[PDB]
């Protein structure tokens, strides 16, 4: 199995800047032939995709609301996928997730790490 | 250098231990022939295993044909090997994609009777 851990998030002001990783551990063969992406559900919404990358890493998909603010990337050798979060606004505060994004879309899955929180205030 | 030409030739003829031989020397994955197709698009759609070697080594799925706009994904799904379409989409390819002739992966599926991979595109969407 993978076994997905997701770190970099908590307070900024509006404006600022957050990196998000997603480090996997397990069936990193998986994990390295696999698309990946960035999830978040905000408070009272359904949980959305914002960002997803090719297993190659030089191909990526974002939500027209994050697009240019926010770039994924991979390290393909450190099995590692990162969200750069620049411009930071109140309607970006969710809780992130990082999973599979299978033809740079959502997954269907029930198995879905912690996430890490991301407070934006005014 | 011919090097781009031998990978791509290999991944054609559906050659694992070639394309895997190549690889491991450092022939790169996106490198295109002479038609401007990289070794993911020439490739034998029958051979799964030819598309995750490449994928494993940084083969990128989205890249079309520079005059058909043909995806690989288009191509697997034409000549109906489910294997390598769905190698494809979990490394990335995009299953929404137009050829120059506006057809999607689940049209020429479907026009040619590739129920397995008419359904599975069909359930992915």
């Amino acid at each position: 199995q993978v076994q997905l851990v997701e770190s970099g998030g908590g307070l900024v002001q509006a404006g600022a800047s957050l990196r998000l990783s997603c480090a996997a551990s397990g069936s990193t063969y998986m994990f390295s032939i696999s698309a990946m992406g960035w999830y978040r559900q905000a408070p009272g919404k359904q949980r959305e995709l914002v960002a997803a990358i090719t297993s190659g890493g030089g191909d990526t998909n974002y939500a027209d609301s994050v697009k240019g603010r926010f770039t994924i990337s991979r390290d393909r050798a450190k099995n590692m996928v990162y969200l750069q979060m620049n411009s930071l606004k109140p309607e970006d505060t969710a809780v992130y997730y990082c999973n599979f994004a299978p033809g740079l879309q959502s997954v269907r899955s029930g198995s879905w790490g912690q996430g890490t929180q991301v407070t934006v205030s005014s | 250098e011919p090097s781009a030409d031998w990978l791509a030739t290999a991944a054609a003829r559906g050659r694992v231990e070639e394309v895997r031989a190549l690889l491991e020397a450092g022939a790169l994955p996106n490198a295109p022939n002479s038609y401007g197709r990289r070794p993911i698009q020439v490739m034998m759609m029958g051979s799964a295993r030819v598309a995750e070697l490449l994928l494993l080594h940084g083969a990128e799925p989205n890249c079309a044909d520079p005059a058909t706009l043909t995806r690989p994904v288009h191509d697997a799904a034409r000549e109906g090997f489910l294997d390598t379409l769905v190698v494809l989409h979990r490394a990335g390819a995009r299953l929404d994609v137009r050829d120059a002739w506006g057809r999607l992966p689940v049209d020429l599926a479907e026009e040619l009777g590739h129920r397995d991979v008419a359904r599975y595109l069909r359930a992915a969407a």
